[PDB]
């Protein structure tokens, strides 16, 4: 029982962690401005901006998941305790 | 495709912009987030461990079998993320060589200056040879810049169709 509610706070932790990671390195990914201009260049450029915002709601989508998963860690807690 | 644009285009356009830092920048970032990502991984694993060996229980093993997807698709998140600076310096590589190849913009104006030139002193027709030469070596600029701008194209093409779509997390619960 306390292994399950000490265990939904390493989640919680590792959510924290990707997200910050995620967040503090996005002003990078998602300002990429093509080299020169032709259209080459803007399209790659382009391309990079949009895969980071995708990689962003991938891992909004996986916070989401551990989040659920220190839930379900917590009421399996509380609820195998009753 | 770019073989439509005169030289003075094709020379101009990969000379104008603010060069490739923005890019390097971006790749520094993916690799940080790899190294991130891949500790991350690491500390659910061991989460998942120092949960199992602490109180190993049914309700423990259930949970430890829902979570073998997501460990799954983390290991596979990881390994997309170390593939993106690659690509990217590749994408750099890439444009590098465009720049470096084209023609410069100084021997086209030269070339089309030292044509008109002739042009009006060849009323006798004595220089006809000559701007045959420079009109064939205007086409050759053409073709060049068409050339560059296409390998640059399918380098980036190539480097762009490596970066793999990225896929949703599965569930726990």
């Amino acid at each position: 029982p306390e292994a399950l509610t000490v265990a939904a706070t390493e989640v919680r932790r590792i959510r924290d962690r990707a997200i910050q990671s995620d967040a503090q390195v996005a002003p990078m990914t998602t300002a990429v401005r093509p080299p020169a201009a032709d259209l080459v260049s803007e399209k790659a450029a382009t391309f990079l901006v949009e895969y980071a915002r995708k990689y962003r709601q991938t891992i909004a989508a996986a916070a989401v998941v551990l989040e659920e998963f220190a839930h379900a860690l917590t009421t399996g807690a509380d609820k195998y305790a009753t | 495709h770019f073989e439509a644009y005169p030289p003075e285009v094709n020379s101009a356009n990969i000379y104008a912009g603010p060069g490739p830092d923005s890019m390097l920048a971006a790749a520094r970032a993916w690799r940080s987030l790899d190294v991130e990502m891949t500790a991350v991984q690491r500390s659910f694993n061991r989460t998942l461990l120092s949960l199992m060996d602490a109180w190993a229980g049914p309700v423990v093993m259930q949970l430890m079998e829902a979570a073998k997807p997501f460990v799954r698709w983390l290991t596979d998140l990881c390994v997309q993320l170390s593939e993106v600076e690659r690509q990217i310096h590749e994408i750099v590589r890439a444009y590098e060589w465009a720049h470096h190849d084209m023609v410069p913009l100084a021997q086209i104006y030269n070339n089309r200056a030292e044509r008109q030139i002739l042009i009006d002193n060849n009323a006798l027709g004595q220089f006809t040879a000559q701007i045959a030469d420079l009109d064939q070596e205007y086409d050759d600029f053409w073709d060049e810049d068409g050339e560059v701008m296409r390998d640059y194209r399918l380098r980036v093409s190539d480097a762009l169709s490596k970066l793999t779509p990225w896929k949703a997390p599965p569930p726990i619960a």
